[PDB]
RNA sequence: GAUGUCGGCUCGUCGCAUCCUGGGGCUGAAGAAGGUCCCAAGGGUUGGGCUGUUCGCCCAUUAAAGCGGCACGCGAGCUG
RNA sequence: GGAUGUGUCGUCGCAUAGACAGCCAGGAGGUUGGCUUAGAAGCAGCCACCCUUCAAAGAGUGCGUAAUAGCUCACUGGUC
């Protein structure tokens, strides 16, 4: 969700995922295949979604952060200053971007989990496996 | 006629035969009736 | 795929042209199909040959096959479709070639046969629709059982003579 | 693995089937170029723990081990490949898959097997002495049990590049 | 069954979950006396079909194998 | 160097995301009464009490008492 | 978001040791698996998915009545 210190506000800029790589931490994965603003209420919504299906346990990993601020029009105006600290937060995800991760659930129990968490992104995803090790 | 604007199978019964312009259903159950318009 | 067509007896087969026309002992029909597609006698029995194996051709195929195998079983075995009347006083009679129905409607149902189409009722609770063009016969059988279809509490009206038929029930 | 031309402009494979290439140990390190679908079909078997000959069209064959891929990050396809001539009497630093045998007495009360490391860095092994996999058996294993580096059976000669405190696997806890 | 093995090792109610938390355990011997009793419903053969048959039921109630084959 | 502004009245016409009628499918549709969705704009869609009111609440009815566009339709047409 | 629309390259598999579909016959016995509960018996929810007989049958898929039964699939044979 939001982080625990920072400055307040933020800009806007895009080009193709930096930090993601395929197969960290768990078996299966959930790539981006478009740019987009992850709220910190979507990640929730799908955390949820999967937590759910895969009932005791606990083995998502959730690979993106809500980091950036975005703001808001309090009513009308612009006769005014810059606006709204507290509208909400964040994560800027560029295509290739592992969104998530899923352990100890099998190929069919992982590709609906994911098919559900799908439903409720900004954007078009892919179910992802193994044979990425880059750097270790 | 429950309009779904998204026909996808439901049980393995469902039927998709493609009819005038549109994604139909012709399901064994009569309330797993769904359409596109 | 479909490729064998037995041609018994005293069969009469002009596929000469776009007119396709079959004559028999029942009577004769005249039926017309695709140009594109060949057909004629190569051998004792019948056959129906299509040129291109992509996806459009390969639906008409099992078109024109079954077609001429329904005209062809027409002309000498023919066609009679058996329905069946359900419920508390229904019941159909005849006033000459039409069939006059009976059932629950406050003014009794005429249905006239087409040129071609000949009612018959054995029992007054069943209803024989026997003709030589099979879907004439069917479009035909089609309009009786449309008069009362079985309705989902009781089964009531105009049913297949071996027809099965679910029920609901509400009380 | 048959490898064709090797042209710095990758213009002419790029538009086809064909996958960038590079291999090195000290004395060569000439320029490559092989088949995509022939490359998949070999690696996803082989990986970092083993080997393949590439015959460069002229005959020349050379044994090669994979050290790097880098793939296309809009798509899951691999665009080049970083092969490293094997010596025959002493290599290099190995990353071996981690696996599994038989179910856990910890993995019944509530528990799951957490493969903490996927892959391990080993030391001194020996060329063509290289293990396919590293199998560890975790039927000891209860809920709060962690398995270190310096708790596993490495096959004759390897020795471990990483630290014997670092956990490997573990048996985790539910919800 | 359910009468036989409550009766033998003394279980009032039984399980909710025989992973957690264990009950009870029964000998070798015992196993026949079920399968003098429950024989005329049995399709099974020798000793062997009835000694195991009856040993599985006590796996999914909450009572633990006792012996059986090598050693 | 002027494009009169709410509400009423008068006069209309149009969209359909249909209030009534018309045709349908599903119903947790026995029947009668319905719920919901699909097709459907041909015609129809009442009179009063309160408020400048649009709205809204109420009385009494109704097959129904639809929602919106037309310079929040219409002052060289009226009111004020 | 949805789709047996057509065109073309690819990746797993079952297959004349006779498949995928239609057709005739069968589909276990422990066992109404235990627990949970007013019951929970293949089908409101946890743990397991062990065993016999064998040409074969998963402590079990969808429907069903209040739990049973019922009606069929997973698996087996015959004709193509
Ligand atoms: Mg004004
Ligand atoms: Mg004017």
């Amino acid at each position: 969700k939001r982080t625990k210190f920072r400055k307040q506000f933020r800009g806007r800029m895009t080009g193709d995922a930096k930090g993601g790589d395929y197969v960290a931490f768990g078996d299966y994965g959930l790539i981006a295949m478009e740019p987009a603003w992850i709220k910190s209420n979507q990640i929730e919504a799908c955390r949820i979604v999967m937590s759910r299906h895969f009932r005791r346990g606990g083995k998502i990993y959730i690979r993106i952060f809500p980091d950036k601020p975005v703001t808001k029009k309090p009513a009308e105006t612009r006769m005014g200053k810059g606006k709204g600290a507290v509208e909400y937060w964040v994560s800027v995800v560029k295509p290739g971007r592992v969104m998530f991760e899923v352990a100890g659930v099998t190929e069919e129990q992982a590709k609906e989990a994911f098919r559900l968490a799908g439903h409720k992104l900004p954007i078009q995803t892919k179910m992802v496996k193994r044979e990425v090790y880059d750097e270790a | 006629m429950k309009v779904r604007s998204s026909v996808k199978k439901m049980c393995d019964n469902c039927k998709v035969v493609r009819r005038h312009g549109r994604v139909l259903v012709i399901c064994s159950n009569v309330k797993h009736k769904q359409r596109q318009g | 795929g479909k490729q064998p067509i037995a041609v018994p007896s005293g069969v009469t087969v002009n596929a000469q042209d776009g007119v396709f026309k079959v004559k028999g002992p029942k009577g004769e029909l005249t039926v017309p199909y695709n140009t594109e597609l060949t057909v004629r006698q190569d051998g004792d029995q019948l056959l129906v040959e299509r040129p291109s194996d992509a996806q459009k051709h390969r639906a008409l195929h099992g078109l024109t096959r079954t077609l001429v195998a329904n005209a062809v079983k027409g002309v000498s075995d023919g066609y009679t479709i058996n329905l069946e009347l359900r419920g508390v006083g229904f019941r159909a009679k005849l006033t000459g070639k039409a069939l006059e129905m009976n059932i629950g409607y406050s003014h009794p149902v005429i249905i006239e046969p087409p040129a071609g189409v000949t009612f018959a009722v054995p029992e007054p609770t069943r209803i024989d629709v026997s003709g030589i063009d099979k879907q004439l016969v069917g479009q035909v059988a089609a309009n009786v059982r449309k008069v009362r279809k079985p309705d989902a509490y009781h089964g009531k009206g105009v049913r297949f003579v071996g027809e099965q038929i679910a029920l609901k029930a509400g009380k | 693995m048959e490898l064709t031309a090797k042209p710095r402009t990758p213009k002419q494979k790029l538009d086809e089937s064909m996958i960038a290439a590079v291999a090195y140990n000290k004395e060569n390190n000439v320029s490559f170029a092989l088949d995509r679908k022939a490359f998949d079909r070999a690696f996803r078997q082989q990986s970092t723990t083993g080997l393949f000959d590439i015959t460069v069209e002229g005959g020349e064959t050379f044994p090669a081990l994979v050290k790097a891929v880098q793939m296309d990050k809009r798509k899951r396809a691999p665009i080049h490949v970083d092969f490293y001539m094997v010596t025959y009497g002493e290599p290099v630093e190995v990353s071996v898959p981690v696996h599994t045998t038989g179910r856990s007495q910890g993995e019944v009360q509530g528990g799951l097997v957490d493969i903490v490391v996927h892959n391990l860095q080993i030391v001194a092994p020996g060329p063509r002495r290289i293990p396919q996999e590293l199998v560890v058996d975790v039927t000891k294993m209860n809920i709060g049990d962690h398995i270190t580096a310096g708790d596993i059976k490495l096959p004759e000669g390897c020795t471990l590049a990483a630290d014997p405190e670092l956990t490997v696997v573990s048996v985790l806890p539910p919800r | 069954m359910s009468y036989l093995i409550r009766k033998a090792a003394g279980i009032g109610k039984g399980s909710s979950t025989p992973n957690k938390a264990k009950v009870g355990k029964l000998n070798w011997d015992q196993v026949l006396e079920i399968a003098k009793t429950k024989m005329p419903d049995l399709n099974a053969g020798s000793v062997e079909a009835a000694a195991n048959t009856v040993a599985g039921t006590a796996r999914s109630m909450g009572v633990t194998v006792e012996g059986g084959p090598n050693a």
